[PDB]
């Protein structure tokens, strides 16, 4: 009896998948999306908080490469909403 | 190692862990993938003497994706510039950003 | 955050009924009541004296055997793996080393308590 | 580094010195040769108290029959001297 | 509203506690051809409430020769665990959903021994000190053999979520695939709860009263109340391991009926045993683990292993 | 690195230092090995965690397995100290030398 | 506040290494090695891995057990020591207080403490990744991985603990 | 012929938890390598899509490489239906 | 008035009391096996709330069952003394009463009340384990009757 | 080079081995009575125990001796023969029966 | 008899059935009637985050469906 349950519960996870796997085409374009708009964002708003600095490039990157460089935490939420932030880093992990 | 029995023997016993590069279960790349990939392509065969000056800015740029420090530093720099502004009324906050 | 807080009153539940214990009753306090107790008569020499230990060479292969746990807890997820001949192999032979190693106590006198 | 030798002249001091510690003799005619009995009229327990206390200055067990002998704080000396070879 | 869940939890959970001393006393009278408590209140009902204002109204004492401020988070530390173990317990929804649920309360149980060699070590009696290192002895007993039975369960489970436990028993209970687990895991919770024939650590008749021989008033009733919410909160989590009950997402209260019911029997043969056995001698729980049920425990884990693989019934990893 | 390997480090040498000064007992000196033990596994996993090493997630495990084996060890040495003497102070460790 | 958890649970985490070094009684000492795991336990646990924190907690938890059993066999004297009846215990008790103070007090208001190695008080949080992983967790997948991968890991550890029996038995048999 | 039917019985008169122990252990390393269902185990675990099949850029020489889902070509899973 | 609402929580407090007697386990001689006897099926005291404990923390009442020797009496004060109050004595018995067979042995104490305070006195040689259930049933009405609230309100 | 610290410096034995200790550690002293539940109520025995292993059992008695035998004098053949009723007070007949037989 | 325990068993078996009901209760109160979200892996959170944005009222247990879509 245990088995063929068992057995079961591997097709159904497979079904469980296959519905992921036909879902994160539209899933990764809108997270595109939603990065780079916070990425101008805090690129806009560094514009007027570093306007008067001699020796800074708004906007300039750290890295030597001009290769697409996965944006930190700390880099997407610069000064997002407190409580924004929080669920963004502790959400999943504090989520029971 | 001292004795390169494994390159011998052709047999993989620890190899298989030494970069985060390597394969890893079900493809899950690490965040300093390409970083670390470049790094050793560009350092492969030249020698340890060589890549210590050839190939030094692939292993800056390593280097950062690992610690991140100037891109802490860039941050802190801001958050410094911001709190001043906003300490004497001058600094209006974007929308987004609180509400 | 919702399990700090499941904590936070679970312990605080219990210090206020320990704080309650000391400050609500009548006390009534002197030297012989707060005396240890030994079956009514004084007892000879302190509880801090060493206590001999009958089991310690079994203790010592707790630590060793506790951590097999460590090793044994992931197999649950090493099932899912495409090399299960593999997996399988080492499983078995992690599994058949614990028992060899229990065996070589056991009939070393090693689980047997000393006097 | 090897602690200095013993000296019967440093072993005079400590018998006096426990000797003037006790409460029944009085330090004003407590001589070297006087006696604990005739001179100093301690009684026979008050001997053997005096000897107890010798034996925690000196560290070492002094057995009954010998110390049925030491009357006076002489012998005391001579007998110290005698147990570490102080021949000085 | 998370608060006011907690609440509903922790506060029945006292009272469930509070009413099996009761039950334990009428059941081992009635065993016994007594009728236990039934003069304070109607069929004594009352009896708990008596108890509880007695001991809390009632002189605690600091021992002289006690160490106080371990010899006061004693009792603090074991009641506060005991009513920990229970906020993961799927009944059917738990209160904290716990990916690493049965990992979590394996860690916890273990915490909570520190509560018992405290307590005995910092009372400074011999009585005291006896049984506390009962305890020491009695945990190295059945750690490694419970962690292994689990292993064992889990392996056809597919993972440590303990809703999950509910998921893998829709068909069929789990005792008839594992009996033989069953077998020693029920012993194993009579060891690890410190109960009969395995309440080693206590033993009134050769310690008077065993580590908690200096508690009174206010702080040996934390003890009472924490080892009775453990016996309550291993036998749901046996129900939950070997007799699964089914869940209807629309009618979640006939759930909380069997399995509450469940609960109960595993309960009542905690006191059944109790009123029916002598007393194992402390070496002799050691050698029962570690000499009979260690070698069958490491065997069977080989063949939980091996069996999904021999049949291809490897649960899903989600 | 972030203001948490601080901490970490900083809780290594505090192990450390305390190993190196023993007062009397031996076992007081055997938890500082344990501690510096603990120290390590935190700072490796918090460093393999973070840039997703997957097939490092069982480094810290398996540095577990060598952490009890030596307290495993010291504590049996512990008993043959205790044996001689009666007890684990360090002092009594002087035929050596001595 | 809430997004400075890892950083406070980590002050704690030394204090409880503070707490043993200072080397009282072990039985006071075995407490502080067990706080310290529990936070340990936690921090490991903000940084997504629940096994390996779960883990080392359950593993030390087992074994300061057998350290108590121990302390009062060979390491127990008529009156045990605290962090207050020793002036050796004690100075260092506070000693280790106050260099962690001056270390969090520092970092909290320059934000830049350079000392060996240059630490950054700005938040742990910012250095987290952003996206999400798949259906499993990343931290599993590898401690799962010593079956498959690890061939060369399992038999080097089950020969080791095999022989760490052996010892053992050796070396506390006397005579 | 004679002496093992002594050992044995010998055994199951003084050890029968031990006898329990080697035996169910012995079936665990024996039966998967008699198994025929044991290759079906490590089939379903190939089976399950815990990444994203990237797809392919069609050069078009890839005859055996599906150009929909509900193709044809690639594998199926029909033997895991009726399994 | 207030004094009613005291009087009202002197009666929980009573009840609480009279109705979770434990006893300690402590009997000395033959007046013992009686007591033995009152804890078995025909009386059940355990119905009554009376548990008996072996820790003298954890008591309420020392039931003196025997006769008390002049050996045995500083070990009769000392776990008197490590009973948390408010604790009750009952002397069962003619030996624990005033020396009963042994009144006039050199070994004897004269009366258990020579070294403790006791409550209640329960006559007998034994007394029937009927006879000591009624005079553990007149010691709940003894601390029926206490006013300890209502003496600390008129202070 | 003797020194003044090496001055007291010994040659390690011939074999390495040193001489054992003297008595270093003594056994747990332990009062299993007379308020014990198994002491029946009257036993105070003094016990030395090496962990939880027995070494010596000193069974202090005379917690309940009343002087019978002294009080007997005084007692009539008849006044005596209810002291035989509480010597072994769970076979009281048997105890009678003794006495009986012997007068 | 036996059947005079069974008022203690009783009154135990209903404190032992307060905590289940009353989570089920809360659960469905709190979320709209619906059973609580579980999310185990990054997936299942990254979905139930992904509401919370769609709902509009910071809500991941408001649904919206093909009303909210033209
Ligand atoms: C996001 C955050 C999340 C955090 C999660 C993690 C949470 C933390 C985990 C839990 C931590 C447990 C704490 C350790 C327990 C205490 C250890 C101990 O027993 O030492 C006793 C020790 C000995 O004192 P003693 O027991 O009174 O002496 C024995 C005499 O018989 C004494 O006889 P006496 O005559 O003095 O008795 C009379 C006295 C007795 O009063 C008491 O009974 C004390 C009651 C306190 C109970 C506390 C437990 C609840 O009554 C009084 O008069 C009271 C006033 C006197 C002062 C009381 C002294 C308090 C000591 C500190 C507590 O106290 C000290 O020496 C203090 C030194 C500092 C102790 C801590 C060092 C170890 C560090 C480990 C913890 C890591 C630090 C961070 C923790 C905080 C994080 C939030
Ligand atoms: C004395 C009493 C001390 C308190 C007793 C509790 C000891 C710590 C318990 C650890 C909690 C835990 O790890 O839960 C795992 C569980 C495991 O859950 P999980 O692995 O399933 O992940 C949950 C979230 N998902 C699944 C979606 C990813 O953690 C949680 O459920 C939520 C974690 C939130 C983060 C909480 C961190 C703060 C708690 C640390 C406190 C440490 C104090 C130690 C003091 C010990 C002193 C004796
Ligand atoms: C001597 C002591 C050791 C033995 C201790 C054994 C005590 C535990 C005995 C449990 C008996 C089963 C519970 C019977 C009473 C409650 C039954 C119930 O509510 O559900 C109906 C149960 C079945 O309900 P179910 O919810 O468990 O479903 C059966 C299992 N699945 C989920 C796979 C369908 O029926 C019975 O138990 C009647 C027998
Ligand atoms: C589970 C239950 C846990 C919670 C506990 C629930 C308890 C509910 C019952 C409450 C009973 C409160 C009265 C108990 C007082 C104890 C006592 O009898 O002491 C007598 C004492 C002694 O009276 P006294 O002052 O005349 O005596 C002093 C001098 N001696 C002792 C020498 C005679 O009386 C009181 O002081 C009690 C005052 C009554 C008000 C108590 C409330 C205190 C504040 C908290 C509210
Ligand atoms: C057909 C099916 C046949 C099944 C196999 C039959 C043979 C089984 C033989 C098992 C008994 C071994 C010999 C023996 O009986 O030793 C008994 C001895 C008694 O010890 P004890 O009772 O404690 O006191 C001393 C009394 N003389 O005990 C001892 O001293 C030694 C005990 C050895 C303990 C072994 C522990 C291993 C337990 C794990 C089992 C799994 C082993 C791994 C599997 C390997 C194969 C893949
Ligand atoms: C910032 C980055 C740097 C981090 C540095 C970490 C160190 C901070 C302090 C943490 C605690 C250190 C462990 C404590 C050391 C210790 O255990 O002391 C042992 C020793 C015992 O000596 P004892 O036999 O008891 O007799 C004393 C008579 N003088 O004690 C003694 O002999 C005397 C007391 C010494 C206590 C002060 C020493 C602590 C400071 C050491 C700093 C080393 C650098
Ligand atoms: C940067 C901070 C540097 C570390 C400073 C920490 C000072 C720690 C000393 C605390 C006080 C102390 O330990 O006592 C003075 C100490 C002698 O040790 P002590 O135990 O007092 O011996 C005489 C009494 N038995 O004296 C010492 O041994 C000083 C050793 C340093
Ligand atoms: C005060 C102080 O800052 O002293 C630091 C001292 C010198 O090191 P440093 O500051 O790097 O030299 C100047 C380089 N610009 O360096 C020190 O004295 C610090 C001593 C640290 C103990 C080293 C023992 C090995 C432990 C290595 C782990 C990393 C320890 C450093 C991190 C802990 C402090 C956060
Ligand atoms: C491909 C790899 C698979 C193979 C794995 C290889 C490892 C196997 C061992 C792993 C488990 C560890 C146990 C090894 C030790 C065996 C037990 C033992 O040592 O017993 C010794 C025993 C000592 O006890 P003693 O004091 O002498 O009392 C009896 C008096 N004669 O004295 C004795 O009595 C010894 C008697 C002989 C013991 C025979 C044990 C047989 C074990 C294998 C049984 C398998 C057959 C059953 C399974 C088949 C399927 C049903
Ligand atoms: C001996 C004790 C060890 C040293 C403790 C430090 C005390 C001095 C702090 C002054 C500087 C400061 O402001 O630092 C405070 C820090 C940071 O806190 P935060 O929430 O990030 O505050 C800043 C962010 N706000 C404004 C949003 C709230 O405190 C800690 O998290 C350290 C741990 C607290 C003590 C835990 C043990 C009890
Ligand atoms: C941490 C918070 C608590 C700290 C301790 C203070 C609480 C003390 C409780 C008594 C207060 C008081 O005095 O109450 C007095 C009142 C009414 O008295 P009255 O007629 O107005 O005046 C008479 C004042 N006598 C009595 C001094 C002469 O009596 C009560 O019915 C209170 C008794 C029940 C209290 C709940 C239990
Ligand atoms: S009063 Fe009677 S029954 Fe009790 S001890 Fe004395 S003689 Fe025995």
């Amino acid at each position: 009896s245990m088995m063929k349950w068992n057995r079961e519960r591997r097709r159904l996870q497979i079904e469980d998948f296959e519905a992921r796997i036909a879902l994160m085409p539209l899933l990764q374009a809108e997270k595109d999306r939603r990065v780079l708009q916070m990425l101008r964002e805090n690129l806009e708003e560094e514009a007027t908080v570093m306007k008067d600095v001699p020796g800074w490039k708004v906007g300039e990157s750290v890295f030597h490469t001009t290769r697409w460089v996965t944006p930190m935490m700390g880099e997407l939420y610069g000064l997002r909403a407190s409580e924004e932030v929080l669920s963004a880093t502790y959400g999943f992990i504090w989520y029971t | 190692p001292f004795f390169d029995v494994q390159k011998r023997l052709g047999v993989d016993l620890d190899r298989w862990m030494t970069i985060q590069s390597a394969e890893q279960p079900h493809k899950i790349p690490s965040r300093c993938h390409a970083f670390e990939k470049e790094w050793i392509e560009c350092a492969h065969g030249i020698g340890s003497i060589r890549a210590e000056k050839e190939c030094k800015i692939e292993f800056e740029d390593f280097r950062e994706c690992l610690l991140r420090q100037k891109t802490m530093k860039r941050l802190h720099a801001i958050r410094r510039q911001r709190e001043k502004l906003i300490k004497e009324g001058k600094y209006t906050p974007p929308p987004h950003h609180s509400g | 955050m919702n399990l700090m807080l499941a904590l936070l009153t679970n312990f605080t539940l219990a210090t206020l009924l320990v704080i309650i214990a000391f400050w609500l009753p009548q006390l009534n306090v002197y030297s012989e009541k707060t005396s240890p107790y030994e079956c009514g008569f004084d007892p000879m020499g302190s509880a801090r004296l060493p206590f001999s230990m009958k089991f310690f060479l079994v203790a010592i292969t707790f630590l060793l055997f506790d951590l097999e746990i460590a090793l044994l807890l992931p197999l649950p997820w090493a099932s899912q793996t495409a090399n299960l001949n593999t997996m399988l192999t080492m499983a078995l032979f992690l599994i058949i080393l614990l028992a060899v190693s229990l065996a070589y106590e056991w009939t070393q006198k090693g689980l047997e308590w000393t006097e | 580094s090897d602690a200095p030798p013993l000296t019967l002249e440093g072993i005079k001091d400590r018998v006096l010195y426990v000797l003037k510690l006790y409460d029944k003799i009085d330090p004003e005619k407590l001589s070297v040769n006087s006696h604990f009995m005739k001179d100093l009229g301690l009684d026979s327990l008050d001997q053997v108290e005096i000897i107890m206390a010798m034996e925690d200055e000196f560290g070492f067990e002094i057995p009954d029959i010998d110390a049925e002998k030491l009357m006076c704080p002489q012998e005391i000396v001579d007998y110290i001297a005698d147990k570490k070879d102080v021949y000085e | 509203m998370f608060m006011i869940n907690i609440l509903m939890l922790i506060i029945p959970i006292l009272l469930a506690v509070a009413f099996l001393t009761l039950v334990e006393r009428k059941v081992l009278g009635y065993m016994q051809l007594r009728k236990g408590p039934n003069v304070v209140g109607p069929y004594g009902l009352l009896q708990p409430i008596a108890d509880a204002i007695k001991l809390f109204i009632k002189e605690p004492l600091r021992p002289a020769t006690s160490s106080a401020s371990m010899f006061i988070l004693a009792p603090i530390m074991a009641l506060g665990l005991a009513l920990t173990m229970w906020i993961p317990l799927p009944m059917p929804y738990p209160l904290i959903n716990m990916n690493l649920g049965v990992l979590f309360m394996l860690a916890m149980s273990s915490l909570a021994v520190y509560s018992i060699l405290w307590s005995g070590w910092a009372s400074n009696s011999k009585y005291a000190l006896i049984g506390a290192l009962r305890a020491v002895a009695q945990t190295i007993s059945y750690e490694v053999t419970l962690a292994i039975i689990l292993l064992s369960v889990l392996l056809m489970s597919g993972s440590f979520t303990l809703s999950t436990l509910i998921t893998t028993q829709e068909q069929m209970w789990l005792i008839l695939p594992a009996w033989p687990l069953a077998m020693m895991w029920f012993i194993s919770t009579l060891a690890e709860t410190n109960r009969a024939p395995f309440d080693l650590t206590e033993g009134e008749s050769e310690l008077v009263s065993g580590f908690n021989v200096e508690y009174a008033a206010g702080p040996f009733a934390l003890f009472f109340m924490a080892e009775y919410a453990n016996i309550i909160m291993m036998n749901i989590f046996t129900a939950i391991l070997f007799l699964g009950t089914s869940h209807n997402p629309h009618m979640p209260e006939l759930y909380t009926i069997n399995f509450t019911i469940k609960s109960l029997l595993l309960t009542m043969s905690f006191l059944w045993i109790r009123a029916s056995y002598p007393r194992f001698r402390y070496d002799q729980l050691m050698h029962l683990l570690w000499k009979n049920f260690l070698p069958l425990t490491l065997a069977l884990c080989m063949w939980h292993v091996s069996l999904p693989i021999l049949t291809s019934g490897i649960p899903p990893q989600t | 690195m972030s203001m948490v390997y601080m901490n970490i480090m900083m809780a290594f040498t505090v192990s450390l230092v305390g190993l190196l000064m023993y007062r009397s007992h031996l076992m007081s000196s055997l938890l500082c090995l344990e501690g510096m033990m603990l120290s390590l596994f935190v700072m490796a996993a918090l460093t393999i965690l973070n840039s997703h090493f997957t097939l490092a997630s069982m480094m810290p495990i398996i540095l577990l397995v060598f952490a009890a084996c030596e307290a495993a060890l010291g504590l049996s040495l512990l008993v043959m100290v205790s044996n001689t003497y009666g007890t684990d102070y360090v002092q009594n460790l002087n035929l050596l030398q001595c | 506040m809430m997004l400075y958890i890892v950083f406070i649970l980590s002050v704690i985490f030394v204090m409880g290494f503070v707490g043993f070094s200072s080397k009282p009684s072990p039985i006071y000492g075995g407490l502080g090695l067990i706080v310290s795991g529990g936070v340990g336990c936690g921090i490991v646990l903000n940084f997504g891995g629940s096994f390996l924190g779960l883990m080392v907690f359950l593993i030390y938890l087992g074994g300061m057990m057998v350290v108590f059993g121990y302390t009062t066999a060979m390491a127990t004297e008529q009156y045990p020591e605290i962090w207050l009846s020793n002036k050796a215990v004690l100075g260092a008790f506070v000693t280790g207080l106050l260099m962690e103070f001056f270390m969090v007090y520092y970092v909290l208001k320059d934000k830049e403490v350079e000392v060996v190695f240059e630490f950054n008080g700005l938040g742990d949080w910012v250095i987290y990744d952003t996206g999400d992983s798949g259906f499993f967790s990343e931290e599993a997948m590898g401690i799962a991985a010593l079956y498959s991968y690890g061939t060369w890991l399992v038999i080097v550890t089950g020969w080791s603990l095999l022989i760490g029996v052996v010892v053992i038995m050796e070396i506390t048999r006397g005579n | 012929a004679e002496r093992v039917a002594a050992f044995l019985k010998n055994v199951w008169a003084k050890e029968p938890v031990l006898v329990a122990s080697f035996a169910i252990a012995g079936l665990a390393v024996i039966l998967p390598t008699l198994s025929p269902y044991t290759k079906y185990s490590l089939m379903i675990n190939r089976a399950t899509p815990y990444n994203y099949p990237v797809p392919l850029r069609d050069d078009g020489n890839m005859p055996d490489v599906p150009s929909h889902p509900q193709d044809p070509q690639g594998p199926s899973l029909e033997w895991l239906k009726r399994l | 008035r207030g004094e009613y609402v005291v009087a009202k929580l002197d009666d929980l407090i009573n009840w609480a009391r009279r109705s979770s007697l434990w006893p300690m386990t402590f009997g000395l001689a033959c007046c013992a096996v009686e007591m033995m006897h009152m804890a078995a099926p025909r009386y059940d005291m355990d119905r009554f709330g009376v548990v008996f404990r072996a820790s003298p923390r954890q008591s309420d009442v020392m039931i003196v069952a025997g006769t008390l020797t002049n050996k045995m009496a500083p070990a009769l004060r000392k776990v008197y003394d490590q009973m948390p109050e408010p604790r009750y004595v009952v002397s069962m018995g003619s030996c624990a009463n005033g020396g009963g067979y042994y009144h006039y042995s050199y070994s004897v104490v004269r009366g258990c009340d020579r070294i403790v305070p006791v409550d209640i006195y329960v006559p007998g040689c034994p007394p029937t384990a009927e006879a000591l259930l009624y005079g553990i049933l007149q010691l709940q009405k003894k601390i029926k009757r206490e006013k300890r609230l209502r003496i600390w309100y008129r202070r | 080079y003797p020194t003044k610290e090496t001055a007291h410096w010994k040659p390690p034995p011939w074999n390495d081995v040193d001489p054992p200790k003297d008595t270093l550690v003594s056994n747990l002293t332990l009062n299993f009575g007379p308020q014990h539940p198994a002491a029946h109520g009257v036993l105070r025995l003094v016990m030395e125990l090496s962990g939880e292993m027995v070494r010596k059992c000193d069974p202090h008695i005379g917690l309940l001796h009343r002087g019978t035998e002294k009080l007997i004098e005084y007692k009539t053949y008849l006044q005596a023969l209810p002291y035989f009723d509480r010597l072994d007070y769970v076979s009281m007949m048997c105890n009678e029966q003794a006495y009986s037989l012997a007068v | 008899m036996w059947f005079e325990v069974l008022p203690g068993i009783a009154v135990m078996g209903v404190c032992l059935f307060i905590p289940g009901m009353a989570t089920a209760r809360i659960h469905r109160f709190s979320n709209g009637g619906k059973e609580k979200r579980v999310a185990h892996y990054p997936y299942q959170w990254y979905l139930m985050e992904r509401d919370r944005r769609v709902s509009g009222v910071n809500r991941s247990y408001v649904s919206k469906g093909l009303e909210n879509i033209d």
